């Protein structure tokens, strides 16, 4: 019964947390077989500042191999979710080199959130643990928002899809957003 | 009143085709009438509706053979190969997956993928009917040779 519908479009790298975003949101129940996505859509609705807004979710490819695949959801976009993994480094490297230069290409006035997944990663011992073996550490609230002044996004945010926090608030700013001419 | 035959209707459906209609393919190759009688067999056909880019619905009469759907239209009592987007109408059944349009019940997405890939969002008169369609197209697709 929404009267107001709009579009929106995720992409990030290959197990960066998007479907299973996607599927919390839309479904409120975290999905736990992880099975690589090549296309799906689903629908969800929101009320934000007094809104009700029906959202349809384009879920896309992070793997390089559906590159050619990916364009065939970008059409008529009205907002970008662009993911990376708080637990992945290399995913927050990926968005100015990948992402970015991807969207910008095919939506290039489409307004473009940043998203931090997996926020609960941030603070796990054993994660912390095993990327420090490797010398990393988990991406800091710091380096998503100089990333995303970097791309020129709209906003950041962080989430995680499996504990919930902050699920509600990445839909209610990229609605914001998508409701923007 | 001779009872509904897929093999007899592929025939009728190819004798009431202009023998001057052409279908590309995704690959740049042609589909024509005689195509439809060599060696293939029809799974399924019936009326869709192709939704276009400027949103119009299309009737088409799709046609599930062995190894394509075809997309058709009526011009002068006879089939033609659809023209809807400058879109392949012609959709090659390799590789070719089906999803359901999640706010709209009636509707699929076909997505084919070489020379690229291509969406088609087609519009059913039923729920029921997109799941024969998508049942009859995935069944299709994984005995395609
Ligand atoms: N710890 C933690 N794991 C998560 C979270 N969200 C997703 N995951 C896990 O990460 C894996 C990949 O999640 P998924 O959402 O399927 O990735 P994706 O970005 O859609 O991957 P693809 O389809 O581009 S290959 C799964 O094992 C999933 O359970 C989260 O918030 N916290
Ligand atoms: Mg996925």
């Amino acid at each position: 019964m929404a009267a107001i519908r709009k579009k929106l479009v995720i992409v990030g790298d290959g197990a960066c947390g998007k479907t299973c975003l996607l599927i919390v949101f839309s479904k409120d129940q975290f999905p736990e077989v992880y099975v690589p996505t090549v296309f799906e859509n689903y629908v969800a609705d929101i009320e934000v500042d007094g809104k009700q807004v029906e959202l349809a979710l384009w879920d896309t490819a992070g793997q390089e191999d559906y590159d050619r695949l990916r364009p065939l959801s970008y059409p008529d976009t009205d907002v970008i979710l662009m993911c990376f993994s708080i637990d992945s480094p290399d995913s927050l490297e990926n968005i100015p080199e990948k992402w970015t230069p991807e969207v910008k290409h095919f939506c290039p006035n489409v307004p473009i959130i940043l998203v931090g997944n997996k926020k609960d990663l941030r603070n796990d011992e054993h994660t912390r643990r095993e990327l420090a073996k490797m010398k990393q550490e988990p991406v800091k609230p710091e380096e998503g928002r100089d990333m995303a002044n970097r791309i020129g996004a709209f906003g950041y945010m962080e989430c995680s899809a499996k504990t919930k926090d902050g699920v509600r608030e990445v839909f209610e700013m990229a609605t914001r957003a998508a409701l923007q001419a | 009143a001779i009872h509904y035959e897929k093999d007899q209707r592929l025939k009728e459906i190819a004798a009431k085709t202009d023998q001057k209609s052409s279908g590309k393919l995704k690959n740049g190759l042609t589909f024509r009438k005689e195509d439809m009688l060599q060696q293939r067999q029809l799974h399924l056909e019936g009326a869709l509706c192709w939704k276009s880019t400027s949103g119009r619905l299309k009737d088409v009469l799709a046609v599930l053979l062995t190894d394509v759907l075809l997309l058709l239209q009526e011009k002068d009592q006879k089939y033609v190969f659809a023209s809807v987007d400058s879109k392949p109408p012609v959709i090659s059944l390799q590789k070719l997956i089906v999803r359901e349009v999640a706010n709209e019940e009636k509707a699929m997405f076909l997505i084919s993928a070489m020379q690229g890939p291509e969406m088609y969002e087609m519009y059913t008169s039923s729920k029921e009917d997109r799941n024969i369609w998508m049942a009859h197209i995935r069944r299709a697709v994984e005995s395609c040779p």
